[PDB]
This record gives structure tokens, C-alpha cells and sequence, in this order.
């Protein structure tokens, strides 16, 4: 009822998308494209089936941990949100879903070690709990999720 | 001891012990969901 | 991107480090508890 | 009744009336277990019954390689040998002596590094007792089981 994720373009209409964390939904409308064509971070999108309108998207980005040993590459899950209309329909856990899948192809072929979440309220933290990430006790709002090899 | 394989006894050997790690059963149930794009 | 102290760096590296889950079964025969500490 | 932990194999083990059903496993236990004990070839745990040492089931681990003639060495366990007396059949000990194995093939795993533990099933019942506790059957070898061992 839902159309497959798709790499944002700007055909995609996002101009009325609501989430209910309007930072998230500011950085679509306003970041989106942008950070897309600099390839700071890549955003895939859902659509309503037979539209360009945007259900829900996520944005994957390469950061690094470093010690204050050589950087250890992680990819950042910086966004994910879903349209107050399509909210609690299961829609948030099949991108956390397709985001996961794409993460453990991109460390199969560039060895990205884990998934890193910063969650912005304490109730997206528990999202991300819910679906096996695992809560940083050193750092405030920070997940896990270790990818293979 | 000193068991001797030939190339895909020691090639499916090799593969059980390099397979693709397990992980936490809600990691697992997350990685099966099949969501409402697949029908 | 991100500088950790060394308590996250180290929190992170055990993460990474620790030891792989094992199949559903298997871990169902590990923790059985067995008749002989009745 | 009651049954006592797992302890090596000794001289004072009473192994002379264990039936399992298997005559090659029973014969190995009465005739070999001892002395193979001592050279160190395979090393045998047995549970009695509680304030006796007759024995009621055991098994046997030993270490072998998986080799390919260029140079491609590679450590195992063995677990050789596992069996319970007739008289404590289907009361959970065949399972209670596969999880002690496996426990004790995991704490060898952690101080020498064998990679696998190997399984040889002698009856096809046997296989299915353990592809039920989560090894693996091979498909190039018939009656031949793993289970990975961490790192
Ligand atoms: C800040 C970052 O880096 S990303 C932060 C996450 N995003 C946001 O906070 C933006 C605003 N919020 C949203 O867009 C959405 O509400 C989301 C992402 C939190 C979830 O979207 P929803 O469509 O409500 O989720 P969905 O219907 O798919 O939920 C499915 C499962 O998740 C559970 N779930 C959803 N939200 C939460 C939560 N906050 N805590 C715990 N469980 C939750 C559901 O109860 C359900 O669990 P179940 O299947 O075991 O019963
Ligand atoms: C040389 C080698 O390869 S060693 C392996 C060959 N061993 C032998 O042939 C020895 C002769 N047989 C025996 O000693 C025993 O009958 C054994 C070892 C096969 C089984 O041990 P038992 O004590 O009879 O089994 P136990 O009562 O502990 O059974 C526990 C579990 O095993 C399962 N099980 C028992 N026998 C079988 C079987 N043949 N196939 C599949 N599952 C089985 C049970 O269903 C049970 O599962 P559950 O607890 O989830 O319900």
C-alpha cells in the first residue's frame, strides 16, 4: 500500500510531510537534496503507492570513532521519521528494517563496523531498543547495533 | 585425529565456520520482517 | 566525525570485540540446567 | 534414581553391566576407556548412579585436524563417543551429556583455539539427536555433524 524505498530526488514532494520532530522534517525539506548531491548523507525515501508524496524516509551517513589507534569507520542512521498519517501502522520498524539490511551490505563491501544512533528525544532511544540496538551507559541518547565481520 | 577433506568437504567445512554470525533474537525477528512494499 | 574518552572508546571496542551470539538451540543446550545439580 | 556429575574416567569406574544398545560403544568403554585414558588419546567423562561408580553414561572427547594435501592445517574436538546405560534411557541424561560436552569443548576452545567440535553418527537415529540440539549434518560426508566453537 506503500511504494519500495527509493534514493530521494527532487520529484519527490516533501513539502507537506509532518512527523511530529519538526528538526527531521526541516532537514527533508530544506537539507535533503543538498546533502544528496554533496554525498554527505543518503536519504531514501517511501511514497504513497502511485505518488511522489513521502510516507516516511531515513538517512544513512559514514562517520568515524576516534580516541582522544587509526579511525574506526560506522555508518550513522542520522534520520528516520514517518508521516503523522501513517504513524503507528508499522511503517517506522519496515524502514528500521530496509536501513539495517542496506547498513550490512555497505559492510560487506567498505567494513563498517557497527550502525551509530544519536537519538534527539529519550522516546526514540527506546525505538531503537525495542528492535535489538543496544543504549551507550557512557553517553547520553547513543545506540549501537554491531554489523557483521 | 588427521581426518582428510577433499575440496568441497573442506570448502562447506570452511563456510560453517566463516557463515554469516547469528545475532540477538529481536536483531533476527528485524532482519525476517517482511514489510508492506514485499506483499 | 566522533571523539570518544576512553571509557566510550572502550565501551564501543568490547562491543565490536565480544563474542558472537550462538544459534537458539544451542544456547537452549548451554543453559540447561542438568540432573545431576538436583 | 538420582545421578552424580560428570567426573574423567577412573580404575574405580564400574563399566563391566553398561548397555547402551550400541556394542561398539559399550565394547570401547569396557576394553579401551583406561588405557586411553592414560596415553591421553581420548578422554572419558562418566555420571554414576548417586553413592555408587557404576557408570550410567559417558562420552568422549579427543583432538584431531582437518587437513587437504599446499600447506592447510586445521584443530578439532572430536567428540568420539556418547552413550547412557538402557536403564536411564528418557530421562533427559543423553541431552544432560551434551550439554557438559559442548560446555567443556567451549572452555577448551577459549585456552587452545579449536575451531569446531566433529561428530561421527554411527545409527541415523543418533544424527537426529543431535541436528536436534543444533549441529549441523554435512551433505559431502553421510553421518557427519559440527558445531563451531567461538573464535
Ligand atoms: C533522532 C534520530 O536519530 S531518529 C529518531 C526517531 N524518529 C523520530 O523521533 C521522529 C518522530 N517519530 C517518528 O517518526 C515515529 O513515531 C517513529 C520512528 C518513532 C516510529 O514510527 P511508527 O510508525 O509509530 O512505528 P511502527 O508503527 O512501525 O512501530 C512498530 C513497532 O515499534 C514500536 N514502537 C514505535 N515507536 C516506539 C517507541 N518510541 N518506543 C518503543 N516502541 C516503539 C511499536 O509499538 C511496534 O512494536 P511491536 O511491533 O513490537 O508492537
Ligand atoms: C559414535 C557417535 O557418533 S556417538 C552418537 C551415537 N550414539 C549411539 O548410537 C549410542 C546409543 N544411543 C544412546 O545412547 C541414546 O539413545 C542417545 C545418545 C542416542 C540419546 O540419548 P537419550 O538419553 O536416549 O536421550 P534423552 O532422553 O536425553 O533425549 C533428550 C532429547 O533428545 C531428543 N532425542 C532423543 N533421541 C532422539 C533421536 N533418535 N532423534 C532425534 N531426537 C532425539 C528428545 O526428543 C529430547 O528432546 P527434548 O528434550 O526437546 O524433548
Amino acid at each position: 500500500r506503500v511504494t519500495a524505498p527509493e534514493p530521494l530526488s527532487a520529484f519527490h514532494q516533501v513539502a507537506e510531510f509532518v512527523s511530529g520532530e519538526a528538526v527531521l522534517d526541516d532537514w527533508l525539506k530544506q537539507k535533503g537534496l543538498k546533502n544528496q548531491a554533496l554525498g554527505a548523507a543518503r536519504t531514501f525515501v517511501v511514497c504513497k503507492k502511485d505518488t511522489k508524496q513521502v510516507a516516511g524516509f531515513y538517512s544513512l551517513a559514514t562517520g568515524s570513532v576516534n580516541h582522544t589507534p587509526d579511525p574506526i569507520p560506522v555508518i550513522i542512521l542520522a534520520r528516520l521519521a514517518v508521516d503523522l498519517s501513517f504513524h503507528g501502522k508499522g511503517l517506522g520498524a519496515d524502514l528500521l528494517h530496509d536501513a539495517v539490511l542496506r547498513c550490512y551490505r555497505v559492510a560487506e563491501n567498505i567494513g563498517v563496523r557497527a550502525i551509530m544512533v544519536h537519538a534527539l528525544t529519550e522516546e526514540a532511544k527506546n525505538f531503537f531498543i525495542h528492535h535489538g540496538f543496544k543504549s551507550s551507559q557512557t553517553q547520553q541518547r547513543t545506540l549501537f547495533l554491531r554489523l557483521p565481520q | 585425529g588427521s581426518f582428510n577433506f577433499n575440496d568441497e568437504q573442506y570448502e562447506e567445512f570452511i563456510n560453517l565456520l566463516d557463515a554469516p554470525v547469528a545475532d540477538d533474537p529481536v536483531i533476527e525477528k528485524l532482519l525476517a520482517r517482511k514489510p508492506q512494499w514485499d506483499v
